[PDB]
């Protein structure tokens, strides 16, 4: 579950990153 | 528009897609993650069409 | 192992790799995102 929570938080972070880089 | 992007990401559930990609990367820890990601997305495409 | 995972992500610059694929994804907003991403990593994996 630790790996799933880490992937979920990283996914959210990468998306924020990307979205505030295409704008 | 950040807004066009945000809506596209939501409708295609791209956050879940990246999350699944990360889990697979962490399971496999491939020598060549670009080759592994290419093969993973190809696999998902095939399954989806099945 | 969680620490094995973070270290992998760090060493292979996975966060940067995936963020750039999403930047390209929001530029194209393709009808088939998995086909688009497959071709993107194929391109990257040739450059």
């Amino acid at each position: 579950t630790v790996i799933l929570e880490y992937a979920h938080r990283l996914s959210q972070d990468i998306l924020c990153d990307a979205l505030q880089q295409w704008a | 528009s950040l807004r066009e992007c945000e809506l596209y990401v939501q409708k295609h559930n791209i956050q879940a897609l990246l999350k699944d990609s990360i889990v697979q990367l962490c399971t496999a820890r491939p020598e060549r993650p670009m080759a592994f990601l290419r093969e993973y997305f190809e696999k998902l495409e095939k399954e989806e069409a099945k």
